[PDB]
């Protein structure tokens, strides 16, 4: 069926996940398990700029303001990167890692700490909400985008030319929802709404780091705790 | 940013 422009592009736009695996994978060769996460973590943020990077409306865009979109949404797209991987592993008994690897939530659940714990759990309750909304790739995609430029217009230096990206975005997945998804409910008003809980997870995820910060926990060249501090 | 500013576009 017909499918928006911007949702085609945008998933060209995708790299192959055995890349990624690959690419992450390999990056790590150079406590112990707390360490490896931290920098499996930091890498699939680099692997989610080059996604911006040669992104559509975003390269075309001063750096000043690449900056401060990124420094804006990073949190958001990685916590949201860790959720769409768990709407396609479907079980319910542990989490996929970007690199390959599978966690019980026994496991976590007796080793993790209040917060990770926590914070896990509400993770997984957005990965079954979005399951049953039935959450598919061409949204998943068109989602990304939208939560790169989900930003006050008043903090860019390029005005008009972000309105158009975000207009752009949520008349694609209202098309694409209300057309291929004819189904009872509103997806898009109802997708929306998944987004503005992994924002509120986003938040919780940067108290998590800024609590392993104040402890003196996270690897020193850490890019998330760089990132953490603006 | 650093990672950003120089890691973004630098290379
Ligand atoms: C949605 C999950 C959020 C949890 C991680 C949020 C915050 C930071 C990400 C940085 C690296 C995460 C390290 C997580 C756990 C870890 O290293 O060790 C814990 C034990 O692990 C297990 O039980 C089993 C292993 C736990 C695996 C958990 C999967 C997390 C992997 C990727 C998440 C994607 C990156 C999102 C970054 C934040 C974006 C806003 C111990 O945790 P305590 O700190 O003592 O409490």
């Amino acid at each position: 069926s017909n499918v928006p422009e911007l949702m085609l592009q945008l998933l060209q736009l995708e790299p192959d996940e055995d890349q990624v695996r690959a690419r992450i994978l390999g990056c790590l060769q150079e406590p112990a398990a707390f360490g490896l996460l931290c920098r499996m973590a930091d890498q699939t943020f680099i692997s989610i700029v080059d996604w911006a990077r040669r992104c559509m409306v975003f390269k075309e865009l001063e750096v000043a303001d690449q900056m401060t979109l990124l420094q804006n949404c990073w949190s958001e797209l990685l916590v949201f990167d860790h959720i769409y991987r768990q709407v396609q592993h479907g079980k319910e008994g542990s989490i996929l890692l970007v690199t390959g690897q599978e966690v019980e939530l026994t496991t976590v659940a007796t080793q993790a700490g209040s917060l990770l714990h926590s914070l896990v759990l509400r993770a997984q309750e957005l990965v079954l909400q979005l399951l049953a909304l039935q959450l598919d790739r061409q949204e998943f995609v068109c989602l990304k985008f939208i939560i790169l430029f989900s930003l006050d217009l008043k903090f860019l230096n390029n005005h008009i030319l972000v309105k158009d990206a975000q207009e752009k975005a949520n008349a694609a997945l209202l098309d694409y929802t209300l057309c291929h998804y004819p189904h009872c409910g509103d997806k898009f008003q109802q997708l929306l709404l998944c987004l503005v809980e992994v924002r509120a997870l986003s938040m919780q995820a940067k108290e998590y780091l800024y609590h392993k910060h104040l402890g003196n926990e996270m690897p020193r060249n850490n890019l998330l705790i760089e990132m953490l501090q603006a | 940013a650093q990672a950003l500013a120089a890691l973004l576009a630098k290379a």
